[PDB]
């Protein structure tokens, strides 16, 4: 009995932390790209400064 | 001595209603009521990593 609980809460806490790393990863995937989007833009418009 | 020696199949049978019987009773609650604790968790975390992505 304390076994057989000990163990299937521990893949509650094992299942909660890999849950939780993807949803992070495709976050800062995301951010990353749209973070991206900002440099390019305004390193081609600053390009052009007189 | 015959008297205890009828107190020994008394004790076999006590034992099993009043040791053993409960035990084996709570170790089927813990195990039922740990699946239900794991589910909410593991639910739990679904709700947490969606409202995050």
């Amino acid at each position: 009995g304390e076994k057989v609980k000990q163990v299937l809460l521990a893949q509650a806490e094992a299942e909660k932390i890999r849950k939780i790393g993807e949803a992070e990863a495709a976050v800062i995937e995301a951010m990353g790209k749209a973070e991206a989007e900002r440099m390019k833009l305004k390193a081609e418009a600053y390009q052009k400064y007189g | 001595v015959a008297v205890q020696e009828q107190e020994i199949a008394r004790r076999e049978k006590e034992l099993e209603a009043r040791v053993r019987k409960p035990a084996e009773a709570e170790r089927y609650k813990l195990e039922r009521l740990a699946e239900a604790e794991k589910s909410q968790l593991i639910m739990q975390a679904e709700a947490e990593a969606a409202s995050v992505r």
